[PDB]
């Protein structure tokens, strides 16, 4: 080749991630119809095997074989951007279905938003710290990011393992608020809104969180230049995209819809 | 640089954290459970869950999650 | 902790024909076949588990 | 009803029908000419032998092909939009009439003075008297009167269903928790058939819409003996 | 990888006949399908 | 505080190659567009090659939206079959 | 009284609020008419009106809701 | 387009079969479904 | 090395040949159904006895045809096959993650065909409305089968959205701007921005339909203060885009086929091309509830969507005349391909002018729900994008096989295809005016001759798909290898030969300023 682009060698993954997401879907129906969690298990497995092999060999292929030019970056920096940008839009449906819900309250609600019979969170207590949280994660973050390219081993680590940190602290905080509210998934339209954005938006921020640790152990073992660090930054976009969301949430659901 | 964003974390972002850490563990007492009413908009029951007993939530709490038919 | 990435990229680079994903060596190997494994027979079973939901 | 071999709409029963057919008549005239033009210039530019295969210039042909399709699309707009705002604009019903939707039948509630409501089942085939409709006929009939402004409320009790009448240009979707008004005025007695418009499942084909639209005199005593 | 006519492709076109078995299988097994799964709703 | 390796010190494989490349001002794996000549058989458009022929695209006017594709072979300069501008092949 | 008429309040095709507030005006009058013994005759138009516009279903549902002290709008 | 000659030609007769089989293969299996609907 | 090849791929050849066969695969099933509900509807009554089995029939013929035949085929086949040849790229920009969008349909299709063997099958329509789709009405695994096909479905299209705009940006020479890339690379990426922010609200709303019918939510259920009528909003919001994209690629190609066979080196007005195509993608996110006129929507809300729905004629006109402007002064190629292309302006035409009638809520109130939407989608969508990919198809095998088709028999498919899908089509016209309700097992008698005709239609579309098979198999048994093909000069996925090596542009093209 005279060209800058990678020619990825014939992979497994695709087709084990291809039917993770079989095994993943017809468990889930097992599940839910059949009483039976085993294909789930199976496919929840394979998927994480799927997942830890493609990445790792990303790894590989850029820190250990050197395939990663600027132009496959560039290209990696636009599919992060595209893929960010597809999971705005699925938080925008739920966003969609809050505000259809809450500004036009039927009957069955008492015409009234929240319903009679919901008592909300106090927004000021736990949802204001874990706003703090995210918010403090944003800063220690960039922080990590000004560490590195200013080749600074030592202070990349804190900061990232501070950004960790506040992660765990918002998933804790929100499990603890899980279990202490007094309304369910299945009190109406407001548990249904609640707890489904809430609850994708604590996925995203466990998934985020894993990316980071991903980057803290990548960070331990030198693999990142002061230079070239996508990883890095694909989960900084990543961790400010799940802040945003957050913010959004905060405002929406916890704040205007109390 | 990083210099100013880590006076940032520590001048600012953890000292916020700090207060609203205060903040929430001043207000965390438990609130006294309001009069069950078994409102036909709220316990809903269109299919049982795939766990427990069928008429449990997730994270069912016993202290302020009442079943269709009132508090444990 | 000491950098030894030069050492991985030494093993990643040997011209020994291997594709990425065993290329770390018998480990690689034994992961893929676990790996193959569960997705094939998770997916026969998925077919066994749909003749019998096909019918009362 | 249609007959056999129909090509276009039922004949229309009500003053917005007629105004929905003159509204046809002029935008299929357009749908036409512009079919024509498109398969006539398709055979003038393949019947030549004459070429031209340097670049061509798009400007000034690109004016024509936006300007005229915005003035035809204005032309269009208008009428529509004027029979939209009126199947909108205010009247005032004598009548108010609800039904509901269910799988797989309609329910009708009379309740402006008196407690009246009844259900309307498709006849099966093999209880049709001789010369009634398979699929259209029910056992109870919508009884309206003719000549009036009917304010029709639909909802249903279970999955969509949608309450159409072709020729009165009625279809209002029948959706549980929602109440869903539309405005009926027959200018003329008789039947008038439709058929549920929202896919409700296995008997979607089988649960039709007939009015009887009688002289208010009728229409009263039908009322009255209903008590 | 073998390069060229007939090589770039998951099925062999080496003999006609066998080809048409095997395209015969494939676009019929497809066709035939959603006859044998009303056939299977039909015989619940 | 020091401790995270540079590009110079790490970068391997083709990261590295087209890193040293552009250390010299050369674009071995033709990650720049190259400047026209004027085009004239004295002065053709000088198209590297591995190999015996590659293909040229030629842009024959500024916001031309249609390129004209063709092989250039080792030999005598060919032209532009639309606007006759001249490219020799140089492997 | 023939039938409910137009209301600008609710000048749409969704009359489901129309049903709903002249169910909850009809019902928040006839307790300030009960509950100084007053006259219920007072509260005839929004009970003509809501039993024009509203399902028999609804009424019903909202009837036994208001006697099992499950009914979630303010009377 | 040019093309070199068949490097297999398929005969007139060649077609008929090739043709009869695929038009075969399409109608006998769902024939048989909808000829059977009775008896489902 | 076959299971290396065939199942581990990172070429978007190979990819782009397993995306064909696995559309051409899903079209006989897609054809299958349609042939059975056109049997249900060829005389008055009932021939399967069983209405919900209708109704299932119905909803596995749309999901099959759209998401199993035309966007693979489209976007998963001619894309990769075409995309990367045309820019001079080397292949895609996440050759590996491209495997998966393909391999991720099998197992999708799988999950449709298991929502069909189980219970009592997903009657539900393609638009999967709730109640109907709910849990009372729609009890057991079926719909959730269904809602899992579309979510894999979802994700195989999105990461192929992510692959085909980074493609598109980041692979082109450097000398080449987006202005100097052929319109069907311009078709591809606009469709993959549609599909990138479309499929997610796709995703969001069955997914709560999945909570509604399993984790006892109420989104969609008035009981719970949920309305039905959201699902409608989140549906259509992906729904109207999707219409589009089943299209975008195939006016590409259509500029293509049009440009080859008029004898051109290039189309009519490249820029106002990419215009039209770049304005229909905007507009076709803000017109979607036009798909619910009769919901009891607000009078002004009606008046926009009529309105904005309506402006999508004006771009969509110019490329029409465009591909007309395209064939004039040229040395006119009577092949089969143009002859698709020259069917394909005119009956996409009558189906778009239908569009527009419908646009008109006033007069939708009368037609929505009957078989004049029918009309409107099988001219528009189905002989649309059905022949744009025949002529896709027909042009393009040489350079997929190496391989010529016998042009005469191709002529032949055409000629039955293009009657039959008139005879089957052209009838429910007449249906939808009259009054003839969508989604029926069975008619009232006034409406036995049309429902006869269509049904009798059906059959001549069936022997033109089986004749196009026996075609396929001439080709590959005769053995004609292809030398050469005129207009390589402006058809660069061409110039590498038939078919072209495994690795092309290994060294790129070049091209200077
Ligand atoms: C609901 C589910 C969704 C299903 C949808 C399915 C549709 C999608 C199809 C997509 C394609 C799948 C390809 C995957 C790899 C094939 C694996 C395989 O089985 O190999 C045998 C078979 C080839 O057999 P061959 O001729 O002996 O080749 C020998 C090798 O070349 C020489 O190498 P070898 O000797 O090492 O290996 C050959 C050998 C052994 O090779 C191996 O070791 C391979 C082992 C693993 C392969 C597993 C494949 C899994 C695919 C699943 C579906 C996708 O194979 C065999 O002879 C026996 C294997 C038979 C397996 C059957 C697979 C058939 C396809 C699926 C049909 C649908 C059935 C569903 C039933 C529905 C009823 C309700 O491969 C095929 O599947 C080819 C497709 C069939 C022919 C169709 C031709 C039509 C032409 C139309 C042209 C239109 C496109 C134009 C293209 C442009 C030109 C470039
Ligand atoms: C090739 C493959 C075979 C094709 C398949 C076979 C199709 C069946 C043939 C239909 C023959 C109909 C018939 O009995 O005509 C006698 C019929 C007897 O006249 P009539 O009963 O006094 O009808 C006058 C009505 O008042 C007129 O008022 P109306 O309200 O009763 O009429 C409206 C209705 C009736 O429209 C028609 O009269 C027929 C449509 C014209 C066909 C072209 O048509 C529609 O609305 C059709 C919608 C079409 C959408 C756009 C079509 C674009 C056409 C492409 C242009 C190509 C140019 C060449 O003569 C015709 O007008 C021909 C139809
Ligand atoms: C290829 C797919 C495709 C395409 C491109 C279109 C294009 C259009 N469609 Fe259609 N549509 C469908 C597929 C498609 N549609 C499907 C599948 C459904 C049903 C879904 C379901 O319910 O299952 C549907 C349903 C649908 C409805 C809902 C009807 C109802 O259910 O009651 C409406 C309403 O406005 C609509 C309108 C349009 C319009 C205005 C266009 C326009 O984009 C067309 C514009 C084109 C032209 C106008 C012709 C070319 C132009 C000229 C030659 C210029 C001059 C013209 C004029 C001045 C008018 N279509
Ligand atoms: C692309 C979309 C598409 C395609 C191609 C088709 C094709 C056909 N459809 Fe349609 N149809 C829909 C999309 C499509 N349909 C949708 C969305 C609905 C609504 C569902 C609902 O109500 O919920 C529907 C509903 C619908 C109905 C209404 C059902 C009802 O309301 O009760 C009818 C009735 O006749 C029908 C018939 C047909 C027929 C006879 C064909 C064909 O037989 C016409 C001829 C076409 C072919 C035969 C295809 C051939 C192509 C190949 C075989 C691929 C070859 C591949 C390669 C060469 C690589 N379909
Ligand atoms: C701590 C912070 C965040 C934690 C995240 C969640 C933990 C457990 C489950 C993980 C997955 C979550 C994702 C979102 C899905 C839906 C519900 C999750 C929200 C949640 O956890 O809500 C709980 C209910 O969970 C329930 O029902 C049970 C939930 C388990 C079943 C979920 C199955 C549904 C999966 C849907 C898959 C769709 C995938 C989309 C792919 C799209 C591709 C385009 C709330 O508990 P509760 O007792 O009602 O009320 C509290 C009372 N004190
Ligand atoms: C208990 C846990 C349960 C939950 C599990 C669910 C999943 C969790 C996974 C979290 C994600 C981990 C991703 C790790 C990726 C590691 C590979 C990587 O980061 O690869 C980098 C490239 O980035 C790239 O491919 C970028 C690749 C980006 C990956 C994007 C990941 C977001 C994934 C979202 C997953 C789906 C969510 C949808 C839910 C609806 C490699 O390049 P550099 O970093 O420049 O290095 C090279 C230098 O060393 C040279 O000097
Ligand atoms: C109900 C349950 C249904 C859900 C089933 C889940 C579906 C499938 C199982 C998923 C298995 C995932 C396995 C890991 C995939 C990693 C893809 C990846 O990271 O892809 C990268 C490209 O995409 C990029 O960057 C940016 C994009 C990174 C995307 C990561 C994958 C996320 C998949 C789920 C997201 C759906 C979207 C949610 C929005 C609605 C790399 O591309 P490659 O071509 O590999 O390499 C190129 C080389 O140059 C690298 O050195
Ligand atoms: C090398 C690979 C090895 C493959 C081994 C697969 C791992 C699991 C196999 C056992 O299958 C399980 O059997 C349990 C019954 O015997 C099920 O009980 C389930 O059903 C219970 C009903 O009592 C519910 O409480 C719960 O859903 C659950 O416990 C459980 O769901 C199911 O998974
Ligand atoms: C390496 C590749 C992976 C290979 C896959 C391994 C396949 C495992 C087969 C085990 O089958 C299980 O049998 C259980 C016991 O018979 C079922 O119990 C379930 O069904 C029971 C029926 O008695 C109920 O008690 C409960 O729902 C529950 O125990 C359960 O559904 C099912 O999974
Ligand atoms: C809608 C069907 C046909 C529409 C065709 C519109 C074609 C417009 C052609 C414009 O091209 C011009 O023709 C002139 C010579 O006549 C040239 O002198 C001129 O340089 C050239 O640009
Ligand atoms: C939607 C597309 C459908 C198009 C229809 C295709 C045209 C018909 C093709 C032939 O199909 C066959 O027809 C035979 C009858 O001609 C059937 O024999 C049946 O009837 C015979 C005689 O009547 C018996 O001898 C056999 O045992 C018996 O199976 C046989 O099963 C069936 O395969
Ligand atoms: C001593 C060691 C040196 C790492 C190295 O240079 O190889 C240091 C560098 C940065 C350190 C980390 C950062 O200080 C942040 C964390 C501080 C906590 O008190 C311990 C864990 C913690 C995560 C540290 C672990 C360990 O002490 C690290 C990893
Ligand atoms: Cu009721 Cu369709
Ligand atoms: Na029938
Ligand atoms: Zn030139």
């Amino acid at each position: 080749q005279t060209h800058a682009y990678h020619m990825v060698n014939p992979s497994p993954w695709p087709l084990t991630g291809a039917l993770s997401a079989l095994l993943m879907t017809s468990g889930l129906t097992m599940w839910f119809h059949f009483n039976s969690m085993t294909l789930l298990m199976i496919g929840l497995t394979t998927n994480m095997l799927t997942m830890y092999q493609w990445w790792r060999d990303v790894i590989r292929e850029s820190t250990f074989q050197g395939h990663h030019t600027p132009a496959v970056q560039k290209g990696l920096r636009y599919g992060m951007i595209l893929f960010i940008i597809s999971e705005v839009l699925f938080f925008t449906g739920f966003f969609w279905a809050f505000y259809h819900s809450s500004l036009a309250p039927t009957p069955e609600l008492g015409g009234c938003w929240p319903p009679t019979g919901i008592h909300p969170l106090n927004p000021l207590e736990v949802p204001l710290l874990n706003t703090s949280v995210l918010l403090a994660s944003g800063v220690s973050i960039t922080w990590a990011h000004h560490s590195l390219m200013e080749g600074d081993r030592k202070h990349m680590l804190q900061a990232l393992f501070i950004t960790i940190t506040l992660g765990v602290y918002f998933t804790l905080l929100q499990a603890s608020e899980y279990y202490e509210a007094p309304f369910t998934i299945s009190d109406g339209v407001y548990g249904s809104t609640f707890f489904v954005a809430t609850g994708f938006h604590g996925l995203h921020v466990i998934i985020g969180s894993t990316f980071l640790i991903v980057c803290f152990f990548r960070q331990l073992k030198f693999h990142f230049t002061s230079n070239h660090h996508f990883g890095f930054e694909a989960a900084a976009w990543y961790w400010h995209f799940v802040d945003v969301v957050w913010l959004f949430l905060y405002v929406s659901i916890y704040w205007w819809g109390s | 640089g990083a210099r100013t964003w880590r006076f940032l974390t520590f001048g600012l972002a953890l000292p916020s954290v700090a207060l609203c850490t205060l903040n929430s563990w001043l207000h965390s007492g438990h609130r006294e459970r309001p009069a069950f009413i078994p409102y036909h908009h709220l316990r809903i029951r269109t299919k049982p869950f795939s766990w427990g007993d069928g008429n449990h939530t997730f994270f069912h709490n016993p202290r302020v999650n009442p079943l269709p038919t009132g508090y444990e | 902790f000491e950098n030894r990435v030069a050492e991985k990229q030494k093993l990643f680079q040997e011209d020994n024909g291997l594709p990425v994903h065993l290329k770390g060596g018998a480990t690689d190997n034994i992961l893929y076949r676990v790996t193959m494994t569960l997705c094939l027979g998770g997916t026969l079973y998925s077919l066994y588990c749909l003749g019998w939901a096909s019918f009362p | 009803m249609a007959y056999p071999m129909q090509l276009g709409f039922q004949d229309a029963t009500s003053p917005i029908m007629e105004e929905l057919l003159h509204f046809h008549d002029h935008t299929l005239m357009i749908v036409f000419l512009i079919s024509s033009l498109v398969l006539y210039i398709i055979s003038l530019m393949l019947t030549t032998k004459l070429t031209h295969t340097s670049t061509m210039d798009a400007q000034e042909v690109e004016t024509i092909w936006t300007i005229l399709p915005a003035i035809i699309l204005i032309l269009i707009a208008l009428p529509s939009l004027r029979i939209l705002y009126m199947m909108d604009e205010i009247n005032n019903p004598s009548l108010t009439v609800k039904t509901m939707g269910h799988q797989w039948y309609w329910s009708y509630e009379y309740t402006d003075y008196e407690d009246l409501s009844f259900d309307s089942y498709m006849i099966p085939t093999s209880e049709l008297k001789p010369g009634e409709l398979r699929l259209l006929e029910v056992d109870n009939r919508v009884v309206l009167p003719m000549e009036m402004t009917i304010r029709m409320l639909v909802s249903s009790e279970d999955v969509l269903h949608s309450w159409a009448v072709p020729s009165l240009g009625l279809k209002t979707d029948a959706i549980p928790g929602r109440l869903n008004q539309t405005t009926l005025m027959s200018s003329r007695p008789g039947l008038y058939y439709g058929q549920c418009s929202e896919i409700c499942g296995s008997n979607h084909s089988f649960m039709p819409i007939v009015l009887e639209l009688v002289p208010l005199k009728y229409f009263e005593k039908w009322s009255a003996s209903m008590l | 990888y073998e390069e060229g006519p007939g090589k770039n492709i998951p099925f062999s076109v080496e003999n006609k006949w066998r080809l048409l078995a095997m395209m015969t299988l494939f676009f019929g097994s497809g066709f035939a399908a959603p006859f044998f799964i009303v056939r299977h709703q039909l015989l619940k | 505080g020091g401790g995270v390796p540079t590009d110079e010190e790490q970068a391997t494989g083709l990261e590295r190659e087209v890193m040293l490349a552009a250390r010299k001002g050369q674009d071995p794996y033709n990650i720049l567009a190259p400047k026209a000549t004027s085009g004239t058989k004295e002065d053709p458009n000088l198209v590297p090659s591995i190999t015996n022929k590659r293909i040229v695209g030629c842009i024959c006017e500024e916001d031309n939206s249609t390129v004209i594709w063709f092989w250039l072979h080792k030999g005598e300069a060919q032209r532009c079959p639309s606007c006759g501008t001249h490219y020799k092949l140089v492997p | 009284y023939q039938t409910a008429p137009f209301d600008s309040r609710f000048p749409n095709q969704n009359q489901t609020r129309n049903c709903w507030q002249n169910y909850l005006d009809f019902h928040r009058c006839e307790k300030a008419m009960t509950a100084k013994g007053g006259d219920v005759s007072v509260c005839e138009w929004y009970r003509r009106v809501y039993k024009s516009l509203c399902p028999i279903s609804w009424v019903s549902t909202w009837d036994d809701r208001r006697a099992e002290g499950t009914f979630p709008g303010k009377i | 387009i040019t093309a070199k000659p068949a490097k297999t030609p398929t005969s007139p007769k060649e077609q008929a079969i090739g043709l009869s089989v695929t038009f075969l293969s399409f109608l006998l299996p769902a024939g048989w479904v909808l000829y059977h609907l009775d008896n489902y | 090395m076959f299971i290396n090849r065939w199942l581990f791929s990172t070429n978007h050849k190979d990819i782009g040949t397993l995306y064909l066969l696995f559309g051409a695969w899903a079209g006989m099933v897609g054809t299958a159904l349609s042939l059975l509900i056109r049997a249900e509807l060829g005389q008055p009554g009932t021939l399967l006895g069983d209405d919900q089995i209708y109704n299932v029939v119905v909803t596995a013929h749309a999901f099959v045809m759209i998401f199993f035949m035309v966007m693979p085929i489209m976007i998963g086949g001619f894309g990769n096959w075409l995309v990367p040849l045309m820019i001079g790229a080397p292949d895609m920009a996440f050759p590996r993650m491209n495997n998966m969008s393909f391999w991720l349909l099998p197992p999708s299709f799988l999950l449709l065909l298991a929502s069909s063997m189980v219970e009592a099958g997903a009657g539900t329509g393609w638009t999967v409305y709730p109640p109907l789709a709910g849990n009372l009405a729609h009890a057991g695994a079926s719909v959730d089968l269904t809602i899992f096909s579309l979510h894999l479905a979802g994700v195989s299209s999105i990461l192929g959205a992510i692959n085909f705009i980074t493609t598109i940006i980041n692979m082109k020479p450097p000398a080449m701007s987006q202005y100097q890339t052929p319109l069907f690379v311009w078709s591809v990426m606009i469709t993959a921005v549609l599909l990138l922010l479309s499929l997610p609200v796709l995703a969001a709303g069955i997914t709560m339909l999945l909570t509604d019918r399993n984790l006892n939510t109420t989104f969609f259920d008035p009981a719970g203060g949920g309305d039905p009528i959201l699902y409608q909003h989140l549906f259509w919001f992906f729904g109207h885009p999707e219409v589009y994209i089943l299209i975008l690629p195939g006016f590409g190609m259509i500029s293509h086929i049009v440009t080859y066979y008029s004898g051109k080196k290039e189309p009519f007005g490249y820029m106002g091309m990419v215009w039209a195509m770049m304005s229909i993608g905007f507009l076709g996110f803000i017109v979607w509830a036009h798909h619910m006129f009769t919901v009891g929507m607000d009078v002004d809300t009606r008046a926009y969507f009529t309105s904005a729905t309506m402006i999508i004629a004006i771009p969509t006109g110019v490329k029409v005349f465009s591909w007309l402007a395209t064939l004039h002064g040229g040395n006119i190629k009577w092949s089969p391909a143009m002859m698709w292309a020259l069917g394909f302006i005119f009956l996409f035409t009558v189906g778009g002018l239908t569009g527009i009638v419908l646009a008109n809520s006033s007069l939708d109130i009368v037609l929505h729900d009957t078989y004049y939407v029918v009309a409107h989608f099988h001219y528009v969508l189905s002989m649309g994008a059905v022949f744009a990919i025949m002529g896709g198809f027909v042009h393009w095998f040489p350079l997929f096989s190496g391989y010529t088709l016998n042009d005469t028999w191709a002529k032949i498919h055409f000629a039955i295809m293009f009657v039959g899908v008139n005879m089957t089509f052209f009838p429910q016209h007449f249906l939808g005016l009259s009054g003839m309700p969508r989604r029926y097992s069975d008619y009232p008698d006034a409406y036995t001759m049309w429902n006869t005709i269509s049904s009798m239609g059906s059959f001549i579309s069936l022997t033109a798909v089986m004749l196009m098979v026996f075609i396929i198999w001439e080709a590959f048994a005769s053995k004609r290898e292809v030398l050469t093909v005129d207009l390589t000069t402006t058809n660069l996925e061409w110039l590498n030969g038939c078919p072209p090596p495994y690795h092309t542009f290994e060294e790129p093209t070049y091209v200077n300023l």
